[PDB]
RNA sequence: GUGGAGCCGCCGCAGGUGCAGAUCUUGGUGGUAGUAGCAAAUAUUCAAACGAGAACUUUGAAGGCCGAAGUGGAGAAGGG
RNA sequence: GACCUGGGUAUAGGGGCGAAAGACUAAUCGAACCAUCUAGUAGCUGGUUCCCUCCGAAGUUUCCCUCAGGAUAGCUGGCG
RNA sequence: GGCGACGUCGGCUACCCACCCGACCCGUCUUGAAACACGGACCAAGGAGUCUAACACGUGCGCGAGUCGGGGGCUCGCACGAAAGCCGCCGUGGCGCAAUGAAGGUGAAGGCCGGCGCGCUCGCCGGCCGAGGUGGGAUCCCGAGGCCUCUCCAGUCCGCCGAGGGGCACCACCGGCCCGUCUCGCCCGCCGCGCCGGGGAGGUGGAGCACGAGCGCACGUGUUAGGACCCGAAAGAUGGU
RNA sequence: CGCGACCUCAGAUCAGACGUGGCGACCCGCUGAAUUUAAGCAUAUUAGUCAGCGGAGGAAAAGAAACUAACCAGGAUUCCCUCAGUAACGGCGAGUGAACAGGGAAGAGCCCAGCGCCGAAUCCCCGCCCCGCGGGGCGCGGGACAUGUGGCGUACGGAAGACCCGCUCCCCGGCGCCGCUCGUGGGGGGCCCAAGUCCUUCUGAUCGAGGCCCAGCCCGUGGACGGUGUGAGGCCGGUAGCGGCCCCCGGCGCGCGCCCGGGUCUUCCCGGAGUCGGGUUGCUUGGGAAUGCAGCCCAAAGCGGGUGGUAAACUCCAUCUAAGGCUAAAUACCGGCACGAGACCGAUAGUCAACAAGUACCGUAAGGGAAAGUUGAAAAGAACUUUGAAGAGAGAGUUCAAGAGGGCGUGAAACCGUUAAGAGGUAAACGGGUGGGGUCCGCGCAGUCCGCCCGGAGGAUUCAACCCGGCGGCGGGUCCGGCCGUGUCGGCGGCCCGGCGGAUCUUUCCCGCCCCCGGGGUCGGCGGGGGACCGUCCCCCGGACCGGCGACCGGCCGCCGC
RNA sequence: CGACUCUUAGCGGUGGAUCACUCGGCUCGUGCGUCGAUGAAGAACGCAGCUAGCUGCGAGAAUUAAUGUGAAUUGCAGGACACAUUGAUCAUCGACACUUCGAACGCACUUGCGGCCCCGGGUUCCUCCCGGGGCUACGCCUGUCUGAGCGUCGCUU
């Protein structure tokens, strides 16, 4: 709000005369002459606590929790059960890190970006964006953003030769470096698992730029790759190993109802 | 209007507060416009070194920061005397110069004639035309790049000694002790006060 | 997807740019199609329509088949009026309905000294786009 | 059934976050009610005319009032 | 007749003017009116917007310019 | 096991009506309101616990004796990009890792063994380990014994087990340690022998030590300063008409 | 008496210039409250803020130490993070509250009076010309300023003058022109891809479907907007170190103009007064035996003076040089001109104002101050007939629609009219329980079981059983070929044509030096480099296991469809 | 029976909620950062063929010129279509113009009264005779002209 709202004569009238006690607008002549001026009730009044401009609108979050927030979206890109259950229709793709090889890198033109789509069997997702062409719900149209799309793959390359161009004018896909990878692009809404393309030098550098555990990266100055506090992880095996159920007792499978 | 168990707090928000309240919202737009105001003055002085002159070395005062190396304004007047460079001609060089600096050691005066030989050396000056005072030949294979980043040599460099290993010798392992400390500061304490006792035992006759 | 920091985006911004334009940005947006015997004759795409320009309607409730001349161009509705196409109102007295000049083909221009000039200079301006093309 | 161009479910996000009251704010509508009322300064009547249409307009006739410190004749300020 | 009155002119807010009534100063006078400080302050009145489930009070102690208010212990709930 | 058609079968809600029974008008302060207490003629829309700073505790997450770039810098000029990523001799600094006294200032490790100075209430040297001891203490370890179709020969298993052992965290107590003070006392050292320095033994004051738990971020609750849940004075001041 | 020179002053519609007033968000100088808080109220707080007054500028103010410090010292101003809610102030209550270190952003320094030297070597105005544009410069000639002091060199970091020493001739502005420019100098105008394809829905399509094996077309162009409804291709535009057109700039190189610099030694010169400081008073400050400012009285010195945060005397030491001046950048910007955006509001909201809004209206004035968006795709805005004096109707007509008819989208509630049903002396309404009537729905109406298996009665087709061929799958195996995982080593292999790291080592390696007697001595070392060693990650055989969500072939088992 | 009342519903009124729309706000950021005596800001009055407001203007008045653009403006008429003339319209905007008041400037503010100079016509006029034009505010700076002083002198008398 933008001043005061409070740019109004207004004084009570206080003592009897049978009306109630909200400020009243001075003068006469007009119809804003005896009218109940601000005040979170009224009209042309001023509203309950005006929203201020110093609210505290950008957060901090330390970075080895960003850090740590990446390499768990990296990972799950990378199991066909999470990427599937996201949306991306990946049934004729092959091998699932996507990768292709570093010419892709020096495209210029677009008709040789689309194919590219279709012979990795990836354009299936660029169509279920075309039909998720769809126009806003509610008042958003009037504040400019009246289209609404899908996300679909994203394409991490190193040593920008074109690619940039060739891809942005394909729908709902989006290119991002290698080495400044974003959260807000590689899970969308808050979800993890969304459909990446790679290339052979992005591919690789990813050795060097988080480390594997054995050694710390030597793209970022003291970060190692996260520990795993689980290393089995698939109860169904452990509960029915040798070493547990002999030690369990016995099912106890009875019902054992209410005896009238 | 206090509670249980907590803080005793004095905020001082007692004064017209909301009338001067400062909102960084330009802050990243002052951040890529003064990049770009050192872009665009780092090639308009384009073969010089970008931040400027070369800066002396400088140790810090205080108890606290006496232990560290900093770098100063300017060279003080006779470190361009000993290293036998001009005053009004170093300026124009790339050398600053502080003219109201004092070196009351010996050994902070020649770490900066060897840091100013040191930039004389590794300088390279470009003619007007090719007539060459006290200059060689072309611009040393062109100069390797253009413009250097961030200091032209450096200049903290804080520097600490080897001293490898010794042997806990006799004498080293008998004296130096805490009572060393407490002798000295009772002789700092007592030594105006003991010299006035001596003029007093002195005029007995 | 728009680059340029200088040219807008928002509905409000271009709705108001529409509706006020001076009245010689308003020949430029009431431009017109070219039929397939005049674009593969003239090779340009479309022009601004003007007085004596012979059109065939596209769309509406007239479609096709009528060549016929347009004989008044409202800039301030935005709309032409064409020779043939007419309505009767309930007097009797028949009047031109007015059609968006988008939605309207021209068949032959009319040339004068400038008409000519402005077809050639949008003509190399397209030849030059495909020298780009190495 | 009306309506004529937008809309919703799920997982997270964020609030100018849900009304019966504050002699609340603004707008609208009742009942009272076809009610109170249209009663200070004496008074109207006949015929006619124009008009779709006359207690009130006009015109004639009668009867009255103001009664020259005027309900008459002109002005100043004010109005425009 | 210390008469009634027009226009002109003078005096202005803790000021004016008053044959004095705290009268009068633009329907406002035991301190005008306009705008701002200002959304001033109130231990004091009024109001405080959806559902279900579970638990559930106190009006007593001690101190306070304290007595329509607080602080403190008791009573409660929530988390373990 | 039986019965029933073209108007009859079944059905319920914001349908109407009838009868029996029960039933005072809500909100609100209050010991008590149906009140001869106040607000409310009716309807629609609006309408009151917000943000910001500080602090406390709870909870979730990351790292961990550390932790955090928040302020700068770097990246090609990109819509989204007022983002994201990076720095590391950019960690300066903040908070924590050490307390204590007004200050000068000082500043947290003990127990077992052997030897000798009058083993003299006082002590000194050396080794060995090394955060004391007592009482409870989840868990764990050992466990005599015992438990199955014929008796003597042996090994995994399993469950019961009196008792014993090592005892986490935490609680209570005793002892010690550091800083301030107090009483009592003797000894030791010399960048120089003094109205010097250091030590002891007892009792006490401290928000201390006794093998560290913090930091950053998010959320919830509480309190405070701000117009501060909303509305309300009689006023005071400044400058004008 | 007069004449003249000056000195102090007057007049002019004298020749030529300048100042006034507005805006005021940000900046500078003043001046200045009270609400409020303290649960009262006086100091305090609010607050040196609001209001008042005066000045600017695109920034302004500040700014090159009469500084900080106290140790190995830093080195103009402003700004940011910290210092820090800290030292300090306070009915020591409520409350208030800096600075220096340190890390950054930006960085730039200078000038005069005085002191002396130089024949006033200086400046202003007018007259004509060398040469000139868009006018100001050197020149030629008088009238002034000025010795009561213009100009040159000169500044506290020292300066000057003279010897001697070793070097050097430079710079600035104008003048055309040629070449660039870092997002690729700026301004303006005019242009640049691809479906209006076939069928179909509709008032009208921008809908729905469709495009052979090149994926119907374009795409560095799928921002947005108008378009008879939802459009990459219909049309603006958008993309593009895209072109072409005109205009305006920053700096090459011909002619002006301006031209001795440094070093050592010697001699000589050297600084701002009613000011500092003190006393007192009032305000201000965190500044406390007085931080700053001001009035008044007193009033300096020159080995002086200020400061060194507890008044005072002595002493030593540190530090700066006051009472004159200028100065870019980093910083501020709720007013102006042009913009771009949004997790914002959506006509009682958002500015008071989406509209003929600071308008209508009100007050003598100061001043107060609204309400009010939407027919339709297009007016196609209802011709004509008839009733009435007209308003108003009945027809007719336009339109997808008048059930959109000129405040006309949608059209709620309160309230009213009328119709239909029902009911009625305990005002009405209500809760529980039934009954009756009405509306409506469901089944379809004495006609609703649905699937499974079995034995039946006739009808029609073809696997299976079992084997042969077959591709694919599961499972298990010597883990065979490939595979890795953990320690244990070696070839120290690649370490010198290997990475990272190390407050490991090497004064016999290497680069300029410091210490004593041109050299010598490791004679003790400084900063920089080299390779030795430890701790980790890369290749080959050796060994241990595991064949793990790492697998392919081989033969087996039993599935499987053809 | 008929009215009156009550409750439901159908339809019509009264009313302008709701939803949908948005050439407006609001906030943030960026570039620039510019008024005036050569007459500012602001105010008054006037200007169109039919014009009240708003908006745009200034007696050249709903705009002239110039350059770009290239056929309209539009509620209705009227008139130029010519554009190998100069060309409608619109934008731009550098050339010209810009009534009265206002710092507001001859004095006043009552459209009041002047005072000098020049030019046209009347007394061929100097001496308060119609019209046109120019000048006439205060402070202040440098210079010039005039000259005040029992101010300080000099030569003279
Ligand atoms: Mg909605
Ligand atoms: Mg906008
Ligand atoms: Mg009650
Ligand atoms: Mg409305
Ligand atoms: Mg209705
Ligand atoms: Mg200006
Ligand atoms: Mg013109
Ligand atoms: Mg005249």
């Amino acid at each position: 709000s933008e001043l005061a709202g409070h740019q109004t004569s207004a004084e009570s009238w206080g003592t009897g005369r049978a009306v109630a006690r909200i400020p009243r607008v001075r003068g006469g002549g007009t119809h804003r002459s005896g009218q109940g001026a601000f005040g979170n009730m009224c009209r042309g009044g001023r509203m309950f606590a005006p929203t201020k401009t110093w609210r505290r609108w950008h957060r901090r979050v330390n970075t080895t929790q960003k850090r740590y927030a990446i390499c768990s979206a990296l990972a799950a890109s990378a199991l066909p059960a999470l990427v599937m259950s996201k949306g991306h229709r990946i049934e004729e793709v092959p091998e699932l890190p996507l990768v292709v090889e570093d010419k892709v890198e020096g495209y210029k033109k677009t008709k040789e970006a689309v194919l590219l789509l279709k012979k990795l069997k990836a354009w299936n997702d660029i169509k279920k964006v075309y039909a998720s062409q769809r126009m806003r719900a509610g008042k958003g149209k009037m504040r400019n953003r009246r289209r609404i799309q899908r996300r679909g793959p994203c394409i991490i390359y190193n040593e920008d030769n074109g690619i940039i161009k060739a891809f942005r004018n394909i729908p709902g896909i989006t290119l991002l470096n290698v080495s400044k990878l974003n959260i807000l692009k590689l899970a969308p809404g808050g979800h993890v698992g969304r459909f990446c393309i790679w290339t052979e030098s992005a591919f690789r550098k990813l050795d060097e730029l988080y480390g594997t555990w054995r050694k710390a990266a030597s793209l970022k100055s003291n970060y190692n790759l996260p520990m795993h506090k689980m290393i089995n992880t698939d109860l169904s095996r452990i509960l029915k190993s040798p070493e547990i159920q002999r030690a369990l007792r016995a099912p106890r499978k009875k019902i054992h109802r209410r005896v009238l | 209007a206090p509670s249980r168990n907590g803080m005793v707090l004095k905020p001082h928000f007692h004064k017209d507060w909301q009338r001067r309240v400062a909102t960084w919202f330009n802050q990243p737009a002052r951040k890529i416009r003064r990049r770009k105001a050192r872009q665009a003055k780092a090639r308009r002085i384009a073969p010089r070194p970008a931040s400027g002159p070369i800066r002396p070395i400088v140790r810090c005062p205080t108890v606290r920061y006496h232990t560290k190396v900093r770098a100063g304004r300017g060279f003080s007047l006779e470190e361009l005397r000993v290293a036998g460079i001009h005053k009004k001609v170093a300026r124009t060089i790339g050398i600053s110069v502080d003219p109201r600096r004092r070196n009351k050691s010996t050994e902070s005066l020649q770490a900066n004639v060897q840091r100013l030989k040191e930039y004389r050396s590794k300088l390279i000056l470009f003619p007007r035309k090719p007539s060459a005072p006290k200059k060689g030949d072309s611009s040393a294979e062109e100069l390797k790049l253009a413009t250097q980043l961030t200091g032209p040599v450096m200049p903290v460099r804080n520097v600490y000694k080897k001293e490898k290993a010794r042997v806990i010798t006799e004498e080293e392992k008998n004296f130096k002790a805490f009572a060393s400390l407490r002798m000295a500061r009772a002789n700092a304490r007592l030594f105006g006060i003991r010299a006035k006792r001596a003029k007093e035992a002195a005029e007995q006759d | 997807m728009k680059f340029n920091p200088f040219v807008t985006s928002d509905r409000s911004k271009n709705r108001k740019r529409h509706f006020n334009a001076p009245s010689h940005i308003r020949r430029k947006i009431m431009s017109s199609p070219l039929s397939k015997e005049l674009r593969q004759k003239y090779n340009v795409r479309s022009m601004p329509i003007r007085k004596d320009d012979e059109v065939q309607v596209v769309r509406g409730h007239y479609k096709g088949q009528q060549i016929g001349k347009v004989v008044q161009v409202y800039r301030k509705k935005y709309v032409i009026y064409i020779e043939r196409v007419q309505r009767e109102k309930a007097n009797g007295t028949t009047v031109h309905v007015g059609i968006h000049p988008s939605k309207v083909v021209i068949t032959r221009l009319k040339l004068d000294k400038d008409r000519k000039k402005i077809l050639e200079r949008k003509a190399k301006s397209r030849q030059v786009g495909k020298e780009k093309g190495k």
